[PDB]
């Protein structure tokens, strides 16, 4: 239910989808 | 014919190492792009 | 002999409950803890 090469990237997070639900 | 323009291989690379007293072994991190231009 | 390793981070020690509808874990022994929190 919810919904780039100008030098500004984005950082994955530490703790994924699945261990947050873990 | 139709052709896509991609930005070829950029991001901002990272280098990580533990301290200085400990080892001098370093590791490089190429972040967001794959490296197999490198 | 020792090196930079890479590898997925933990999420804590796995620990199941022996759960039951009879049964329950009562603490027969204690301790005192002293913990610091600077802020
Ligand atoms: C580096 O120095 C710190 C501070 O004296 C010490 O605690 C640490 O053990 C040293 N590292 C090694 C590998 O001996
Ligand atoms: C990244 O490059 C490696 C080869 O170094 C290749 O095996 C892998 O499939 C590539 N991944 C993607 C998402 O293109
Ligand atoms: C606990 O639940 C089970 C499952 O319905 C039941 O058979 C049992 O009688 C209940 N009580 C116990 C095990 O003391
Ligand atoms: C509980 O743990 C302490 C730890 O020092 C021990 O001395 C004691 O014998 C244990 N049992 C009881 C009943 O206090």
């Amino acid at each position: 239910k919810v919904t780039k090469f100008n030098g500004l990237t984005v950082l994955p997070p530490l703790l994924t989808d699945e261990m947050i639900a873990q | 014919e139709i052709l896509d323009i991609t930005p070829c291989s950029f991001g901002g690379v990272s280098v990580i190492t533990p301290g200085t007293n400990t080892s001098n072994q370093v590791a490089v991190l190429y972040q967001d792009v794959n490296c197999t231009e490198v | 002999s020792q090196s930079i390793i890479a590898y997925t981070m933990s999420l804590g020690a796995e620990n199941s409950v022996a759960y039951s509808n009879n049964s329950i874990a009562i603490p027969t022994n204690f301790t005192i803890s002293v913990t610091t929190e600077i802020l």
